[PDB]
């Protein structure tokens, strides 16, 4: 098969700056008409790929001309000038040359915005759930960036390791944060020997971390 | 207006095999290719090959020979992929995707596929609200704690849609063979608990729809 | 020239 290869993985770039993200084949890919057929699709988190450019460097219909596309013989870029929120996802080069057609592994284009700190909320139990005899509290650590946080439980002020389990989002198209929950599960009746539930978030935006508990003595 | 409209989710046991459905409309069918595509966590984009409906033809990607079977029915203006053999390595969203003309190019909204020996388990819906004597103005943050489903997927809404901006639903995550999932929704502290707010779950496996409001603790 | 994508 024709083997994509592309550089880098993920591409962090601020708003109204450019990137470059190259795609190279292990072989030539000249059809036998004469015409390169490597071609550059953007998807966006949760949505089909989107075609951008065409034969190398044709801006496809619907396309801004801030994405070119540039290449011959083995190496190929694709350029995106005065990048927009909306360019955020994992960007595929792929040919139709030879067949089988092959895909690039990607490049995921996240958006560097300004630093900002989690809003976080914490949850006890419902009693739903303490009906059926588990119980997991939750945090959520909502519109954040960038996407590295630590978050810490604690029970009665000792800090609890097993039964966590964290989930991120995709970043966010209009404001480029992320939001991350954190679910602590366990057994109702383990639940019900404590008092104090902690959720400690820790992030660039502050060397102290945010800390949102309750008590069940309330 | 072209669509591609394909067959809803499917939980297969290793081994055996399934067949998925594409149904084309808003255009001659017999005068475009639709090609099929893999799309499995880890692993990018996979072109299968494609089918062309005027007169049956196929292509395959070598790889997928003694896998995928594509077939076409003029009448029904449908294309089928039917994969054998099933193992967790065909676990994965497939697309199929029309060829392009000058306006664009049109997939369908894709399907997953689970293959797995692990039994279908419909989810618990549980509310989060925030705990008695904490917080206040301006803006208050809910949520709905989806718990120990099996297979994906699962669909959130928050007040059958109306509430769209300010929620967050978050990937759900695998854990012995059942899912958890969890979305949160922030609204104006005026909204709540004037208004209702309900969470919509939605879990086609088990034929399952759950709404429930959220109430203060 | 391939059916394209």
């Amino acid at each position: 098969d024709v083997l994509l290869t592309q550089t880098p993985l993920s591409l962090p770039v601020s708003l109204g700056d450019q990137a470059s993200i190259s795609c190279r084949s292990s072989q030539s890919i000249v059809h036998s008409n004469g015409n390169t057929y490597l071609e550059w699709y953007l998807q966006k988190p949760g949505q089909s790929p989107e075609l951008l450019i065409y034969k190398v460097s044709n801006r496809f219909y619907g396309v801004p001309d801030r994405f070119s596309g540039s290449g011959s013989g083995t190496d190929f870029t694709l350029k995106i000038s005065r990048v927009e929120a909306e360019d955020l996802g994992v960007y595929y080069c792929f040919q139709d040359s030879h067949i089988p057609y092959t895909f690039g592994g990607g490049t995921r284009l996240e958006i560097k915005r300004a630093d900002a700190a989690p809003t976080v909320s914490i949850f006890p139990p419902s009693s739903e759930q303490l009906t059926s005899g588990g119980a997991s509290v939750v945090c959520f650590l909502n519109n954040f960036y960038p996407k590295d946080i630590n978050v810490k439980w604690k029970i009665d002020g000792s800090e609890r390791q097993n039964g966590v389990l964290n989930s991120w989002t995709d970043q966010d198209s209009k404001d480029s944060t992320y939001s991350m929950s954190s679910t602590l599960t366990l057994t109702k009746d383990e639940y019900e020997r404590h008092n104090s539930y902690t959720c400690e978030a820790t992030h660039k935006t502050s060397t102290s971390p945010i800390v949102k508990s309750f008590n069940r003595n309330e | 207006e072209v669509q591609l409209q394909q067959s809803g989710p499917e939980l297969v046991k290793p081994g055996a095999s399934v067949k998925m459905s594409c149904k084309a409309s808003g255009y001659t069918f017999t005068s475009y290719v639709i090609h099929w595509v893999k799309q499995k966590p880890g692993q990018g984009l996979e072109w299968i090959g494609y089918i062309y409906p005027y007169n049956d033809g196929t292509i395959y990607n070598e790889k997928f020979k003694g896998k995928a079977t594509l077939t076409s029915d003029t009448s029904s203006s449908t294309v089928y992929m039917e994969l054998i053999s099933l193992t967790a390595e065909d676990s994965a969203v497939y697309w199929c995707v029309r060829e392009r003309d000058n306006y664009g190019v049109y997939w369908g909204q894709g399907t997953t596929l689970t293959v797995s020996s692990a039994k279908t388990t419909p989810p618990s819906v549980y509310p989060l609200a925030p705990g008695t004597g904490d917080t206040g103005s301006s803006m208050v943050t809910l949520g709905c704690l989806v718990k120990g489903y099996f297979p994906e997927p699962v669909t959130v809404t928050w007040n059958s849609g109306s509430l769209s901006s300010g929620v967050h639903t978050f990937p759900a995550v695998l854990q012995s063979d059942l899912y958890t999932l969890s979305s949160s929704v922030t609204v104006t502290s005026s909204t709540w608990p004037s208004q209702t707010i309900t969470c919509n779950v939605a879990h086609p496996a088990s034929s399952t729809k759950v709404d429930k409001k959220i109430v203060p603790e | 020239s391939p059916r394209h994508l």
